[PDB]
C-alpha cells in the first residue's frame, strides 16, 4: 500500500531516532542521573532488607511444639 | 539499661513499661519486648523496626502499643486491657538488622521489669 | 503517529519485552520456558525485539537466555550493536551462536555479504542499523574496541581493503576501518610500516576525491597520530632505533618526511638520535652556545680554503 | 622464530594497545555507560528479589510439612 | 540542522534523491536555498 | 516442551563404571542450575550431584568421589560418569533443571525428563 | 570511564557475593523427614 | 593476528580468569582452594 | 616527575615552600641545559610554582 517514497521516508525517520538516541547517550552525565542511580541503590537496599523473619519465627517454634511431642 | 513501669494492676486495667534502649533510624536496628512467663518459655511480644514499623504477637495484637521517643533514646511499651494471661517478667532487648521478628540475635542486657495481673 | 515502526503488541509480548529490557532475567526466562504462544521474535514501539533490547542496555544473562532459544532473529544486528557499544562479553555470547560459529559470516567479504541477500544483519523488515557495507571487523574497528578486533580476527575476519554513491561510502567505511589504530596495532606485523604507508594512500585519496576529503584527511591524520604515539611509548635506545631505523639508516624518518608525518619526524625520540647523527664528531660542540657556533662559524668562512 | 626487531615491535604494540586502553578509561564519561550501569543495578534487583522469593517459598514447604504433623 | 541530520543519515542514491527530489526537479534543493 | 529422553540406560556388573547423559540447556552467566536425582525404589528422591552456572558442582555425601557431574562448552547436555559403581548407586536417574543460585536444594527443580534406567548386578 | 567501570566491578562482585550458593542448611533442615 | 600478546587456555584457566576479572568471589576461593591442575599464573589474550 | 609532584612535596620535605621553591630553581637551570626535553622540565618548574 505505502509508496516508494513513503517507505523511504520511514526508514530515514526511524533511523534518525536511533542515531538521536545513540548521541544522547554520547552526551555528558548529569548529576541528576548520578542522583537516579543512587536513588535505586537505595530503594533496593530496602527491598532487600525488608523483614521476612518470621517464615523462620514461625518454624522454630513449630519444631519447639512438634519437639516436644518427640 | 534498666527497665521500669514495675508494678501489680487489675485484670483488665492498663500499665505502661519503659527500657532505656537506643534505638536507630537509617541504620536497621531491632528493639523489642519479650516475655518470660514463669511455667513458660520465653517468648516474644513487640518489636519495632528501625523504620517504625511494628510487629506484634498474635496474643498482644491491637491490645498493646511498641513506642519509642521522638529521639529514639527510650523504649516504650503500653498495655491495655491486662488480662491474666499477660503476666510475666517483661525483658528488654536490641539487636541488629531487619530480623526484628526473629527473636534470635536480640542482646536483653537488662534485670527485666516484674508485673503482675490480679484476677 | 505518522510512522508506525513496529499486532497491538498483546500482554504476554509486551511483558516479555518490558522483562527483558529491564533485565528481568527470571521472568524471561520463565516465559521462554513454559509459554507457548509467545514469539521471542515480537518487537517494542521502535521495532526492536528482545534481542536487541538485551544488547543494547547491556543485559549479559537476558542475551544468554535468548540466544538458547531457537529461531531467534535479529542476531546480526544485536552482534553489530554489541560490537558498536563495545559489549565484549556479549559479543562473545553472541559469536558463539550457531549463526557465527557453523558459517563464515566473519570471514567472508563484505561483497560477499551484500551479494548472499541473508537479511543477516539487518535491524527490521528493510535496513540495517549501520551501512550494509559495513562487517563486524570494520565496526569494531570504527569503534576503537581493541578486545572485540582481537577477537573477530582471532575468528578470521578481515578488512576488505578495497549506485557511485553507496560505493564511495563503502571505500570510506573500509579506510576507516583501516586507519583506526585498533586495527593497524592488531592486524599487521609491522605496524608503523603499514599505518606509514596507509597515511600516504589515505593522502593521495583525499587529494583524488575533492567531496570527501575532509574524511580522508581525517583517517591520514589517525595513521600519522598511530605513528607518532608508537615513537612516543619508546623507553630506550633499541625502541627507538627499531621504530626509525626500521628492520644506520633513518628509513621511517625518511618515509616520514616523504610522507609529511610532521609530529613523528617533530617527536623529541626523533629529535635525539637527529640531533646525535647531526653531531657526529662533534659531541663537544652540541652543548656549546649560540655565540660560539657563530665563532666557529667565522673561523670556517676565514680558513675555508685552508680546510679545503 | 621471531627476530630482535619483532619481539621489540610486539613490545611497542601492546605497550601501544594497553596505553590506549588507558587513555579510553580517562574519556568523559557518557550518559549511555551510566544508564548501562542503572541497568546492572536493575538486574540485580531482580535476580536478588527472584532469590529472596525462592529462599521464603522453601521456608513456607518446611513450615506447611511441619504443620501438617503438629 | 534536523533536515541536514536526514540528509546526513542516507545510505545509498535512491535515499539522497528521495530527500532531495521530494516525492529531476530537485524540489527541496530549492525550498533550502529560498529558505 | 523440550523432550530429552535421559540416556545412558543399562545394566553392569557391581563396582564398575557407567555414563548418563541428559540434554539439559546450561547457562554460564544465568544463574541457573542442573543435577541428577536418584529415586531409588521403596527410598525417595535425593541429590545425587548438581552443577551450578559457574561450574562449581556439589555431591552427595554418599557419591562423594566417585561421581562427577559434568556437561559440554556448549551447556546444551548434561553428563553424569559413575565410577565403583556400588549397589546403592542404583535408581531411575532423573535429570531436572531449577533457575537461581540455589543449587544444591532440591526443591524447585523442574523433573520434565522420563527419566532412565540403571541397575547393578551383585 | 575508569572510575565508572570500578564501580560496575563492584556491582558484579556484589552480585556474585550475593548469589552465592549457601541453600545447603535448608537441604539439611529435610531432617524433618526423620521428623 | 599477527601478534600473540599471551597454551590454548584451557577452560578450568578460562573460566578462572573470568571469576578472577569480574570478581566472582566463591569461584576463585573454590578454585584456589580444592582445584590442583589450576596454574594461578595463567595469562589471558593480553 | 616524582619530584616535583605536590604529593611528595608537601609530605616528604620538612619545608615543602623552600623545597618547592628550589626545585623549581632546579627544574628551570635543567630546562635550559636540556633542549630537546625543554617542555617536560619546565611543565615540572610550573608545578612546583
Ligand atoms: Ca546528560
Ligand atoms: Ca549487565
Ligand atoms: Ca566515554
Amino acid at each position: 500500500q505505502p509508496t516508494r517514497y513513503q517507505q523511504i521516508m520511514k526508514r530515514l525517520i526511524k533511523r534518525y531516532v536511533l542515531k538521536a538516541q545513540v548521541d544522547k547517550e554520547n552526551d555528558e552525565v548529569n548529576e541528576g542521573e548520578l542522583k537516579e542511580i543512587k536513588q535505586d541503590i537505595s530503594s533496593l537496599r530496602y527491598e532487600l532488607l525488608e523483614d521476612k523473619s518470621q517464615a523462620t519465627e514461625e518454624l522454630a517454634i513449630l519444631i519447639h511444639k512438634l519437639s516436644e511431642k518427640l | 539499661l534498666q527497665e521500669s513501669g514495675g508494678g501489680s494492676v487489675q485484670s483488665g486495667g492498663s500499665l505502661r513499661l519503659s527500657c532505656a534502649a537506643s534505638g536507630y533510624t537509617y541504620s536497621r536496628s531491632c528493639l523489642g519486648w519479650f516475655r518470660q512467663a514463669p511455667g513458660k518459655e520465653r517468648e516474644r511480644v513487640a518489636t519495632i523496626d528501625s523504620d517504625g514499623s511494628t510487629s506484634y504477637a498474635d496474643s498482644v495484637k491491637g491490645r498493646f502499643t511498641i513506642s519509642q521517643d521522638n529521639a529514639k533514646n527510650t523504649l516504650y511499651l503500653q498495655m491495655n486491657s491486662l488480662k491474666s494471661e499477660d503476666t510475666a517478667m517483661y525483658y528488654c532487648a536490641s539487636k541488629y538488622g531487619s530480623r526484628c521478628q526473629n527473636s534470635l540475635g536480640y542482646m536483653y542486657r537488662g534485670q527485666g521489669t516484674q508485673v503482675t495481673v490480679s484476677s | 503517529p505518522a510512522f508506525m515502526f513496529n499486532t497491538s503488541l498483546t500482554a504476554e509480548e509486551e511483558r516479555f519485552l518490558d522483562a527483558a529490557e529491564y533485565g528481568n532475567i527470571p521472568v524471561v526466562r520463565k516465559m521462554l520456558e513454559e509459554s507457548k504462544t509467545l514469539n521471542v521474535n515480537c518487537v517494542d514501539y521502535m521495532g526492536q525485539n528482545a534481542l536487541q533490547l538485551a544488547v543494547g542496555n547491556e543485559h549479559l544473562e537476558v542475551t544468554e537466555l535468548l540466544l538458547k532459544k531457537e529461531n531467534l532473529a535479529r542476531i546480526g544486528d544485536a552482534l553489530l550493536l554489541a560490537i558498536s557499544k563495545g559489549y565484549v562479553r556479549i559479543v562473545e555470547a553472541i559469536l558463539n551462536h550457531p549463526g557465527f560459529a557453523a558459517s563464515k559470516r566473519l570471514t567472508l567479504s563484505p561483497c560477499e555479504q551484500e551479494l548472499q541477500d541473508d537479511d543477516f544483519y539487518a535491524y527490521d523488515e528493510d535496513g540495517t542499523r549501520f551501512s550494509p557495507d559495513i562487517t563486524p571487523i570494520i565496526l569494531a574497528a570504527h569503534c576503537q574496541k581493541y578486545e572485540v578486533v582481537h577477537m573477530l580476527l582471532m575468528k578470521g575476519a578481515r578488512i576488505e581493503r578495497p549506485d557511485s554513491f553507496s560505493h564511495s561510502r563503502s571505500r570510506i567505511n573500509a579506510y576507516k576501518g583501516l586507519a583506526s589504530p585498533a586495527y593497524l596495532s592488531l592486524s599487521s606485523e609491522d605496524p608503523v610500516l603499514t599505518a606509514l604507508e596507509l597515511s600516504n594512500e589515505l593522502a593521495k585519496l583525499a587529494n583524488i576525491e575533492k567531496e570527501f576529503k575532509n574524511d580522508y584527511r581525517k583517517l591520514s591524520m589517525q595513521c600519522k597520530d598511530f605513528v607518532v604515539g608508537v615513537l612516543d611509548l619508546c623507553r630506550d635506545s633499541e625502541e627507538v632505533e627499531a621504530i626509525l631505523n626500521g628492520d644506520a639508516s633513518l628509513s621511517r624518518v625518511k618515509l616520514a618526511i616523504k610522507y609529511e608525518v610532521k609530529k613523528f619526524v617533530a617527536h623529541p625520540n626523533c629529535q635525539q638520535q637527529l640531533l646525535t647523527i647531526w653531531y657526529e664528531n662533534l659531541s663537544g660542540l652540541r652543548e656549546q652556545t649560540i655565540a660560539i657556533k657563530c665563532l666557529v662559524v667565522l673561523v670556517v668562512a676565514l680558513g675555508l680554503p685552508f680546510l679545503a
